[PDB]
């Protein structure tokens, strides 16, 4: 009965790591656009003008 | 006109190069060199103008 309830507890947890993983990329990807966008402005906005 | 975006320096003209899955610019720049220094002024008054 050990390997049927090992079982279920490596499988729940499993998923969950699922699912931090991918909420984690999500935000990554999110937060490379906004520095992106950072970046951009500060090369524009600031040696030169607008 | 707008500064550093493509390029480094001021900018002149692009060729563009295909690649087996993209693509590579090749930006034209002019950049000043051998400076000299100056005395100035803001504004000079002949005869009261």
């Amino acid at each position: 009965e050990a390997e049927v309830q090992i079982d279920r507890l490596i499988t729940g947890r499993l998923q969950s790591l699922q699912t931090y993983v991918t909420q984690q990329l999500i935000r990554a990807a999110e937060i490379r656009a906004s520095a992106n966008l950072a970046a951009t402005k500060m090369s524009e906005c600031v040696l030169g003008q607008s | 006109k707008r500064v550093d975006f493509c390029g480094k320096g001021y900018h002149l003209m692009s060729f563009p190069q295909s690649a087996p899955h993209g693509v590579v610019f090749l930006h034209v720049t002019y950049v000043p060199a051998q400076e000299k220094n100056f005395t100035t002024a803001p504004a000079i008054c002949h005869d009261g103008k």
